[PDB]
RNA sequence: ACAGAG
DNA sequence: TCCAGCTCCACTTAA
DNA sequence: TTAAGTGGAGCTGGATGCTCTGT
């Protein structure tokens, strides 16, 4: 969520996933912006789409 | 309750009388009032619908109609012999056919 | 075109087959394609594509023309895989005008793409040794008799040719020897002294080398072009009206092309010569029903001329326009009602009208006349105008002008119908595909008959046939023919709806 | 009446499994999942015969597990149509003759494929056998389970899946006959 | 996973007696984890088959059996379908070589029929 | 030949020690002689010290083709 | 692309992820195979002509 | 404040804190000092093997309170984790496995 | 929606 | 509050 | 005389920084 009444979290923005980016840090990156805020894995059909 | 669009605007100038709502859902096949014009019989009109089963009936049987290849057959015997479905083959005309498509 | 491609991937499919259909409908669908890159956009080998395209233009469905570094592309054409459905009314109407003998050389021609001369006429002379019996034997020389009639009223044509190498382009071989087509020598047919008997499948050096027949699928169109128009004549006023326009049309046969709007006209000096004699009909008569035909607002016939007494012609394309307008009303009356036909032929002849005007010059009242109003613009069979007050286009300031729109609605009803045939055949395939457990069932039962009929057959196999537990099963079979019955047939009707709506079609586009 | 057949997988290797060879590691894994199992189009999976070609053993982001590609064939109990084998009985129904063999329990020998001088049961769950000499119709298939001999003329296969959302039938079915001169009890021949 | 070949070749059922045999000479060095069915599926599907096997006429054959028995069994002019089953159910009378090979009265003489009563026993 | 660079990257060495961490993590065996350290990293770090990680680092040139390079075969540096 | 595995979950092509690791398993590739006894070629030679 | 924006290339993230800074030149130039607060809070997941199950079992031991503790433990294939607080821990501390 | 803070 | 595309209309050459 | 390819003028649709901290 959003603020810190709410208990909310910190949020890596637009220009701190371009810092990252220029460290080559590929894991890091991956582990801040999906591991760490919504894994989820879903029912793809490989034959439709 | 109001909506964003003025209803005013769509109609509904009395106050009353909105269109009713839809509980259970229309089915897949509505009835119909009429019903089609039966079919045209003679004589004249039987023979047609009595060769159109001679074709299907002759056409398969054709060279023409090229079964498709069977494969992945178990193993061999000698019960092949007697079910090799035996069938001549026809040559074309490589006069009017291009070079490209020998076998 | 959608449902052109669908129709056209199920009849290569009962007629050709499943590994032939995919060659063929690719080319409608995507276009022209050398060989190598039609296996690649298909997925097939290299020997299927050998074998699905030499009957492809054995039958004359695909096409070719030769393009720059010599490769072979090819073309097939949508409107005839689709005349593959009228083969049973091909055969039929060469019954009429020509005997048994010549019921079968176009059966031969129509199933087989080309034939030669020295081939069609063995196999009539072949297969109707079954029809007759006690020694009597049908001979090669009266079919070649019926087959040299057939090219005079021009049901049979040549294909077009391979040219001759000697004198065109020696030496190297080309892919496409670029096949051409003479005037001269389409009904020309070659001289056969040969003679002989046919087979009775007792099951116990060419002179017309080259020389290919194939049926003339246009002819068989002008012979049914003339029943449609004949036929709507023979309906209004009478049967001796109706022979008048029979005896100018056989004569406008081989004198006008398969797309005029007049032909030429005749004069009724030798229309009275040519009519049939057992009509008790004088020349006075004649000019009485030449100039009333002229007077009816359907205008099937015109004058075009005064020179050598009474100068009489035949609309085409106007009486395709009466027949498409027919064809229009007769979907309206059976679809949404008797009164609903009554508001479409008003806005056919007061061409743009109003609401208000609808409900005064019909009879029809408020709240009745709406509903039929609104449920033919959904579903296309009229169209709006909008004339505007403003440019702002709005609803509450302008005025709509109801408006019927023959050509865009006649192009739509013949969409309706390739879509209706397919789901005939379907439904035909549905009901054999889950029922093949049955037609088995009947096949093994009277395999004890067939097999081993005569050759040491006791009477002791003839109880033992319904002793299987298909005698109550035989209930749904005869259900099952009876289905079978009504939609093949309703399957080659809606060609009539087809051919009126096609041939009026045909006559309003200009090709430029 | 065993034959082979090739398949391709990828084989997860955890990293406590790494002191031990990979070659002794890779067919364990695929015996625990193949093993007692009827892979769909070729039969019952006995167990691997050997490994016929093993690729480079890649480590994904993400785990430190070795993910590598297997090529390897599999001994498979498939017999062909018509292949005369030597069968055991479990037990008798109106449905048919219930043929055991080995590990495998599934063989029809139908009423419609028995011999032809006794068909229906006398409403007796044994089938039966009439003789007119010696054992007039009190011959009986015993549930002791002697060994027969029978044919198997047809197999077919069903596609056990699951259909609708995921929160026993067979899915190798066999079916034989016995009516040939030299099939049925090795007693009788 | 994905499968490449229904059918690769034909095995006797006497290079699985050699098969299951060595893989028994290997196991019970560890005993099963009850982590899952991982042993479960495999040990009952490895007995059973062998114990099978151990009542086939199939046991006391050889490598060099099986090669010479197709030595003389090349020229009798017979298919993979009967050459298979004529090693591994034992022929000893003239009712089965009828099943196992279709047509034995129309194409082998009823002296090569006593013959292959007399091939198949004399090397197993 | 081999025609690639002989030095390893920071990147090639971020990642070797990544996935050894995650695999000493997991119980794997310990290629060297550890002596109390309980970070996996560190001693992915000893390991990578002392040459004994077994990774071989996959290069991939970008028309296709590949080189095989061991761990213990790079000039690793700070 | 980069801005595109980051939306994916899946991770970019460049810094770390530019490259794959192998693991140095004690392994045999092209093993010893098992020989077949029965169905080699010099025993079943084909029946009809 | 759209997907592509606000919630895609760019989301809020948790483990993570945010405090006012302040001046210490004791710690080297590669620490930063962490508040009791925070780091009883963020924790970091510790796979058990043969290294560290010594150490993680007085890490158990201690508890949610005294600092060097843990907040939850989770078992080998399981999904659930066990708030550390109630329960007898110096049990759940003998329970441990690899893994 | 507004005010702050860096 | 600032800036590229899209569409309408005169403006010469050329037959 | 006019068909047509290309200039110039007005209309249109898009965009304008990163977070916490409270009411």
């Amino acid at each position: 969520t959003e603020g810190r009444s709410r208990d909310g979290g910190l949020r890596l923005g637009e220009m701190e996933r371009d810092c990252l980016i220029g460290y080559g840090a590929s894991m890091l990156l991956l582990e801040r912006l999906m591991i760490s805020s919504d894994a989820f894995e879903v029912d793809v059909c490989g034959q439709c789409g | 309750a109001a909506y964003t669009f003025n209803i005013e605007a769509v109609g509904f100038s009395k106050g009353e009388k909105l269109p009713d709502v839809v509980l259970k859902p229309p089915p897949l096949f509505p009835d119909t009032d009429y019903k089609p014009v039966p079919l045209k019989t003679g004589e004249g009109e039987e023979y047609m619908l009595a060769l159109k089963q001679e074709l299907r009936e002759t056409m398969k049987r054709m060279p023409y109609f090229i079964e498709t290849p069977e494969e992945r057959q178990d193993i061999e015997r000698y019960s092949k012999r007697y079910m090799k479905v035996y069938k001549e083959e026809w040559i074309p005309d490589w006069r009017r056919l291009p070079r490209e498509m020998m076998p | 075109t959608q449902a052109e491609i669908k129709l056209c991937s199920l009849l290569l499919q009962e007629h050709f087959g499943e590994i032939v259909e995919k060659i063929g409908v690719h080319l409608i669908r995507t276009g022209s394609q050398p060989l190598r890159v039609i296996a690649h956009d298909t997925g097939t080998s290299l020997d299927q594509v050998k074998k699905a395209l030499c009957v492809l233009v054995q039958h004359n469905l695909v096409s070719y023309q030769v393009h720059k570094r010599g490769v072979v592309e090819y073309e097939a054409q949508c409107s005839r895989v689709l005349r593959m459905l009228r083969y049973p009314r091909y055969i039929y109407t060469t019954k009429t005008l020509y005997s048994d003998t010549g019921e079968l050389i176009v059966e031969e021609l129509l199933l087989n793409g080309k034939l030669t001369m020295s081939a069609v006429v063995k196999k009539v002379a072949d297969r109707l040794t079954e029809t007759m019996e006690d020694g009597k034997t049908m001979d090669y020389a009266e079919v070649s008799n019926t087959f040299v009639r057939l090219a005079d009223t021009h049901f049979v044509q040549r294909c077009p040719s391979v040219p001759t190498t000697e004198n065109s382009d020696p030496g190297p071989p080309p892919p496409a020897p670029t096949l051409v087509i003479n005037e001269k020598d389409m009904y020309l047919v070659p001289k056969l002294s040969l003679i002989g008997k046919g087979k009775r499948r007792r099951s116990s050096p060419i002179p017309d080398d080259g020389i290919y027949w194939q049926a003339n699928l246009d002819r068989f169109h002008q012979h049914f072009r003339d029943q449609a128009i004949v036929s709507a004549v023979a309906n209004r006023m009478d049967q001796t009206s109706s022979e008048i326009v029979r005896t100018m049309l056989r004569m406008s046969e081989i004198t006008t092309s398969s797309s005029a709007p007049f032909t030429q006209p005749l004069s009724s000096n030798e229309i009275f010569r040519s009519l049939p004699v057992g009509y008790n009909i004088s020349k006075q008569v004649l000019d009485q029903y030449l100039t009333l035909l002229a007077d009816d607002p359907l205008e099937f016939v015109g004058k075009s001329g005064d020179s050598g007494g009474g100068m009489y012609v035949i609309n085409l394309h106007k009486a395709l326009a009466s027949l498409a307008t027919a064809t229009l009303e007769s979907v309206v009356q059976e679809r949404f009602g008797s009164r609903c036909a009554r508001i479409f032929r008003l806005v056919l002849q007061k061409k743009h009208i109003e609401q208000k005007q609808v409900e005064d010059f019909a009879m029809i009242p408020a709240k009745e006349a709406k509903d039929m109003l609104y449920k033919m613009l959904s579903e296309n069979f009229m169209s709006l105008q909008e004339i505007p007050k403003t440019p702002d286009h709005a609803p509450s300031r302008t005025f709509y002008l109801y408006t019927v729109n023959i050509l865009s609605a006649a192009r739509m009803l013949l969409h309706r119908c390739y879509k209706s045939i397919a789901n005939l055949i379907e439904r035909r395939q549905f009901e054999t595909k889950e029922n093949k457990r049955l037609l088995e069932k009947s096949q093994r039962v009277e395999a004890i008959i067939a097999s081993m009929q005569a050759t040491g057959a006791e009477e002791a196999q003839l109880q033992e046939i319904e002793e299987m537990i298909t005698a109550p099963e035989r209930q749904q079979l005869e259900t099952l023919k009876r289905n079978v019955n009504k939609l093949d047939a309703s399957e080659i009707q809606v060609d009539e709806t087809i051919f009126l709506l096609e041939s009026y079609i045909e006559c309003t586009m200009k090709r430029q | 009446m065993f034959v082979l057949v090739e398949m391709v997988d990828t084989v997860r290797i955890p990293p406590w499994q790494f002191e031990r060879k990979l070659n002794d590691s890779i067919a364990e894994e695929l015996n625990k999942k193949l093993a007692n199992k009827v892979v769909y189009n070729v039969g019952l999976c006995i167990c691997l015969f050997d490994i016929t070609k093993l690729e480079d053993a890649y480590v994904f982001p993400g785990d430190g597990a070795s993910h590598t590609k297997v090529h390897f064939r599999c001994v498979v109990f498939h017999p062909f149509l018509d292949e005369i084998l030597i069968g055991k009985i479990k037990g008798c129904s109106p449905e048919g003759v219930h043929v055991s063999l080995g590990f495998f329990d599934d063989i029809l020998i139908p009423p419609e494929s028995l011999q032809q001088p006794a068909k229906f049961d006398e409403a007796e769950q044994v089938w039966v056998w009439e003789y007119e000499t010696e054992e007039g119709a009190h011959d009986l298939y015993m549930d002791t389970g002697e060994e027969i001999r029978f044919r198997v003329v047809d197999e077919s296969f069903v596609d056990t899946s699951p259909t609708g959302p995921s929160s026993k039938e067979a899915p190798y079915t066999l079916v034989g006959s016995i009516s040939e001169p030299g099939l049925g009890l090795l007693s009788w021949w | 996973m994905e499968v490449k070949d229904a059918n690769s070749a034909l095995l006797s059922n006497y290079e699985v007696f050699q098969l299951l045999t060595d893989l028994k000479e290997q196991r019970k060095e560890s005993g099963k984890n009850k982590h899952s069915s991982g042993q479960q599926n495999l040990n009952t599907i490895t007995y059973e088959t062998l114990k099978y096997i151990s009542k086939t006429p199939c046991r006391h054959q050889s490598p060099e059996i099986v090669r010479e028995f197709l030595t003389a069994l090349k020229s009798h002019k017979l298919t993979k379908a009967e050459k298979l089953q004529l090693l591994n159910h034992r022929p000893v009378t003239a009712v089965e070589i009828q099943l196992m090979v279709e047509e034995s009265e129309e194409r082998l003489t009823e002296e090569q029929i006593e013959a292959l009563l007399h091939t198949v026993t004399s090397i197993l | 030949k081999r025609i690639t660079t002989p030095y390893m990257t920071k990147y090639e060495r971020a990642r070797v020690l990544g996935t050894r961490a995650l695999q000493i993590a997991m119980c794997a065996p310990v290629m060297v002689e550890l002596e109390g350290e309980t970070d996996p990293l560190l001693i992915a770090m000893k390991e990578l010290k002392a040459r004994k990680i077994p990774i071989i680092i996959r290069r991939y040139l970008p028309d296709g083709s590949y080189e095989d390079w061991g761990v213990d075969e790079l000039i690793i540096t700070d | 692309g980069v801005s595109e595995c980051i939306i994916m979950g899946i991770p970019m092509n460049i810094g770390t992820g530019l490259f794959k690791l192998l693991h140095k398993a004690d392994r045999d590739p092209n093993p010893p195979k098992r020989p077949l006894i029965f169905d080699t070629n010099e025993f079943h030679i084909p029946l009809v002509t | 404040q759209g997907r592509f924006r606000g919630n895609l290339s760019g989301k809020r993230v948790d483990f993570s804190g945010r405090t006012v800074i302040s001046p210490d030149p004791n710690l080297r130039i590669d620490e930063v000092a962490v508040p009791v607060h925070v780091a009883k809070i963020l924790t970091f997941p510790e796979k058990v093997n043969k290294a560290n199950i010594n150490f993680l079992r007085k890490l158990v031991q201690n508890g949610p309170e005294v600092h060097p503790g843990a907040n939850f433990i989770q078992q080998r294939h399981t999904q659930m984790k066990r708030f550390l607080k109630y329960g007898n821990r110096e049990k759940m501390a003998q329970e441990l496995k690899y893994g």
